[PDB]
């Protein structure tokens, strides 16, 4: 248990922690992360039947940031940028994860690139005939909203009238329940529910009914280009999709009561060199200025001490099965291939 | 600074390293001025990279500074573990250098691409023959 | 006493091309834009292909200076393949040996 | 060849170098100071000193190399592995105690003892006598065995009765068959040596 | 236009233009009626900021202008 | 996909430099390269080929 950390509370982590993982219980994992976590992270967790996370410097860093927020002044903007593979996604979810534990109405985006690449069904939309709906995207995203949010759904109440069809149309004080369940049962109406659950929280927010967190990874995708192409094959741009339109105003700090923690990704983008990390290079021209003013965090290999703990849970968990991995000469040449890149230390060590 | 360092020169096929290893160092290597993991994202070519260090076990205690250009992503990697080879000979000691001679970490590989000749599918392909 | 008679037909040919070579320029640059009505473009049409047959450059064949051999010819030499290596073999081409590597 | 024959092949084994002058044989000093005035062949790109380092499997990842895709071929072997690993840590975790003992989750040794399983002890050679073709039963040669088992193994995950699955799950499943002693690449050891044994009378045709 | 200047200049820029919208919405939450442009945009944060925005648009992004940049922000948005 | 200041520079340096100033398609850009180079009947490679 070297590796380990009896502190399970995300609250509470400090330096003290770094490097050692905590447990999150399998509670958590179905109700905070029905979809967050990485693919590969994902494998662990199944083959390891426990869920563990690293506490390092990038999450306690932005978690102390959030601990201090003012709710009063507007929306801070957290970027978390670094190399392919170095953790960004995963401190991404263990600020979630606080976030979550402390009554926080989590609007958890797991990536969007999956919004501006293989659609296969882009319907126009109908409250704007320029707009293109997607309703498996956003049918899928509301389905695990509900799941993670389903707490505040009753309690929260729409202000407005909204008319679904000539027939069906949700009423001004009903639960913000009903557009959820709105979308998910009728997935052509599914990307105005997911418009309408946006506007709805990022009002009701500022009126200091709930902290909104807003956990978008792989947010370069919004201001980027798409490779879905209209019925004459001509090239469909990033604002005239519904979902990203509607996700990029959650993104201006116009709105107060909560924060907004997002995450760069080269890995799924579009039109991306493989090596572009830093922020204007992922985010472009339009990206920065959207975002602008933002506090960058930098994601960063191992330190000595992560490396060793990150081994030594591996050991722990008798995931290396070769006879020269416990050693110090195979730990020698595990470090030299990946350079402590997480990923590709796991990568490694996965069929080791 | 008053650093010592060695510089020397691979070649593999049509590619070409000169390596810069420092007596000391942390273990880091740049190739073309990027961090090694980045510039050869596959594992194959960073197990070259490994294999000259490893082998007289000093992993971790070197940081190289190389340059390569021409020829692919294999052949860069097996010119650059060549100019890191012969470059690390001068901290090394004799009877090290030897064992490196007789492992085969610095001799350089004369297996180049053959030519094609005329009336011949490829360098030694030939084309189908017909006895009728 | 050009080579043969093909030799001698391909002399009048490029003959007769350079002396047409500026008027057949000149009607195609009326023919080869979106520009001109296409009322004039039509009468252009007509008129270079009323020009001699033999002023049309297509016509042309680069053959063997020395043998009149219509293939297999060196246009830097403008040599058949047979004399091009009667003269490179002897060494009478400056410059020109058999390359082996 | 580029080298000439007085090229000799490297040894890229670190512990034979460092073994104590005191150890060694006179006809083994003689070795290293004969190697010291001898030619010797550049590493291949393939082979390093790594502990990490198999044979058998770097073998195996050749014998699946497509037109020279070696990141292919080395992809597959590594998703085999994994997928041996992640399937044995399932059946581990699902089993009782006692069973738990007797559970292999290292993907190195089921992998060496599948292959070993699925070697056959004796072969056929095609023979012509009196204008007739005759399988002779004859002994093997170790480099043959081996060979031979790989050769089978990859033969029978190219098969097309296996449909849309994708070769690190029909190789991992195949391994994990001939690591029981079933499957069918096991059945086709049985067939060889039943084949042999049935032609036991066509020995004395083999002359060598 | 902007996107014709070669040189970037944060005068009349989305830059300048989102913090001092920041900047007036922070004063609002404090209940402070300072609203003068000149004033917000004359302090030596400002002049900070100023500086990290137009080396990142200019010049080769690094690590160190993304650090450089990460502080003025934290600075004028009180973010300890 | 210029703007009027790109399209506008554009077309001062193509009179600067002696191009073509008015907007012209593919097509009708062929009289410009007939007229700027020697038809291929009157290169003296072609009427010259022979002694
Ligand atoms: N904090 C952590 N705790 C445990 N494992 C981690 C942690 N960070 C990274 N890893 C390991 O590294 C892998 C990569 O993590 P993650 O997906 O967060 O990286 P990333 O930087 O977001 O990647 P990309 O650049 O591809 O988006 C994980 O699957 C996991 O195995
Ligand atoms: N079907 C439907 N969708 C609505 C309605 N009101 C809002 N929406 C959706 O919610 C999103 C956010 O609303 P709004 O701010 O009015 O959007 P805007 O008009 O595009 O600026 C819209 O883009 C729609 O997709 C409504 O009455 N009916
Ligand atoms: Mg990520
Ligand atoms: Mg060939
Ligand atoms: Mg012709």
């Amino acid at each position: 248990a070297i590796s380990r950390t009896n502190e399970n509370d995300p609250a509470k982590h400090g330096d003290q922690h770094e490097g050692q993982h905590y447990n999150i219980s399998p509670q958590d994992l179905e109700t905070v992360f029905p979809h967050g976590l990485p693919p590969r992270f994902v494998m662990q967790v199944k083959t390891f039947s426990e869920a563990c996370l690293m506490v390092r410097k990038p999450a306690l860093e932005l978690l102390h940031y959030l601990k201090n927020t003012s709710f009063a002044y507007p929306a801070i903007r957290y970027l978390l940028y670094g190399e392919k593979g170095t953790g960004k996604t995963l401190s991404l979810c263990h600020v979630i994860h606080f976030c979550a534990k402390q009554d926080w109405l989590i609007l958890h985006i797991p990536d969007a690139h999956l919004w501006v690449k293989n659609c296969r069904d882009l319907l126009q939309s109908s409250y704007n005939k320029q707009r293109f709906d997607q309703p498996l995207e956003a049918s899928t995203w509301l389905k695990n909203f509900k799941t993670t949010n389903e707490r505040f759904l009753n309690q929260i109440k729409v202000q407005e009238k909204y008319v679904w069809n000539k027939r069906e149309s949700t009423e001004k004080g009903s639960p913000l329940g009903e557009v959820v369940e709105q979308g998910i049962t009728r997935v052509r109406n599914a990307t105005d529910a997911v418009g309408i659950v946006l506007k709805e929280l990022k009002r009701q927010s500022s009126l200091g009914m709930f902290h909104l967190l807003v956990a978008v990874d792989g947010i370069n995708a919004l201001w980027g280009r798409t490779t879905l192409k209209r019925e004459d094959k001509s090239p469909i741009a990033p604002e005239e999709l519904a979902l990203v339109h509607n996700l990029r105003k959650m993104m201006k700090n116009d709105w107060h009561g909560g924060a907004i923690v997002s995450a760069l990704s080269q890995t799924g983008s579009l039109f991306k060199p493989r090596k572009a990390y830093l922020p204007q290079e992922l985010l472009g021209k339009e990206g920065f200025d959207a975002l602008d003013p933002f506090i960058p965090i930098l994601v960063s290999n191992y330190n000595p001490k992560e490396f060793e703990s990150c081994i030594q849970y591996y050991l722990e968990n008798n995931w290396l099965q070769h006879e020269k991995a416990p050693t110090e000469e195979g730990k020698k040449e595990l470090l030299f291939l990946s350079n402590a890149n997480p990923s590709l230390l796991e990568r490694h060590c996965a069929y080791l | 600074q008053g650093m010592a360092f060695s510089k020397s020169e691979g070649k593999r096929k049509t590619a070409k390293a000169e390596a810069i290893v420092y007596k000391h160092g942390s273990g880091r290597i740049k190739v073309n001025g990027i961090d090694y993991q980045l510039y050869f994202p596959i594992t194959q070519d960073r197990e070259q990279l490994m294999f000259p260090f490893h082998f007289v076990d000093r992993l971790g205690k070197h940081d190289v500074t190389c340059t390569v250009s021409g020829g692919g992503r294999s052949a860069q990697a097996g010119a650059i573990r060549l100019a890191m080879a012969k470059a690390l000979c001068s901290f090394v000691t004799e009877d090290e250098v030897e064992w490196m001679r007789q492992a085969g970490l610095l001799t350089t590989d004369p297996r180049v691409r053959e030519r094609k000749k005329p009336g011949q599918e490829g360098a030694r392909r030939k084309f189908t023959w017909k006895k009728r | 006493h050009y080579v043969d008679w093909r030799m001698w037909r391909d002399v009048k040919r490029r003959k007769m091309a350079y002396e047409y070579a500026d008027e057949r320029l000149r009607i195609n640059s009326l023919r080869k834009n979106t520009i001109l009505p296409k009322i004039l473009q039509d009468v252009a049409d007509e008129e270079i292909a009323a020009l001699p047959r033999d002023s049309c450059p297509v016509r042309i064949r680069n053959r063997c200076v020395m043998t009149s051999r219509p293939r297999g010819v060196k246009r830097r030499w403008r040599l058949s393949r047979i004399v091009f290596r009667h003269l490179a073999d002897h060494g009478q081409l400056s410059g020109i040996q058999r390359a082996t590597w | 060849s580029r080298y000439s024959p007085e090229f000799k092949d490297p040894l890229i084994d670190k512990e034979y170098y460092r073994k104590p002058v005191e150890e060694l044989t006179e006809e083994e000093k003689y070795v290293r100071e004969l190697k010291k005035t001898q030619l010797i062949k550049a590493a291949p790109a393939g082979k390093t000193s790594s502990v990490f380092e198999d044979p058998v499997i770097s073998k195996f990842t050749n014998m699946m190399m497509i037109g020279g895709n070696k990141v292919l071929a080395r992809s597959l072997m590594i998703q085999t592995l994994e997928a041996v690993k992640r399937k044995q840590f399932e059946k581990y975790h699902a089993a009782s105690a006692e069973e738990q003992a007797t559970i292999e989750r290292n993907p190195y040794t089921i992998f060496h003892q599948a292959l070993k399983n699925c070697e056959p002890m004796i072969g056929l050679v095609p023979i012509l006598k009196g204008g007739r073709f005759y399988q002779v039963p004859v002994p093997l040669p170790d480099r043959r065995r081996r060979f031979l088992a790989m050769k089978w193994m990859i033969t029978e995950c190219r098969d097309k009765k296996h449909q849309r699955t994708l070769m690190p799950e029909k190789l991992s499943h195949k391994l994990l068959e001939a690591f029981h002693n079933q499957g069918p690449v096991i059945k086709r050891k049985h067939d060889l040596h039943k084949m042999a044994e049935a032609n036991r009378a066509l020995a004395h045709y083999r002359w060598w | 236009t902007e996107a014709d200047m070669e040189e970037y200049i944060w005068e009349n820029s989305s830059s300048e233009r989102n913090i001092l919208e920041t900047l007036l919405q922070m004063k609002a939450a404090e209940k402070n009626m300072e609203i003068n442009k000149e004033e917000l945009l004359g302090t030596k944060e400002i002049e900070e900021y100023k500086k990290s925005v137009v080396s990142l648009k200019n010049e080769e992004e690094n690590e160190n202008s993304i650090s450089q940049y990460k502080e003025s922000v934290k600075r004028l948005l009180n973010v300890t | 996909s210029l703007s009027e200041y790109a399209f506008r520079m554009s077309r001062l340096s193509a009179r600067l430099f002696g191009e073509v100033t008015r907007p012209t398609n593919s097509k009708s850009m062929k009289v410009v390269k007939l007229f700027s180079e020697l038809p291929l009947a009157k290169k003296k490679e072609t009427y010259d080929w022979y002694p």
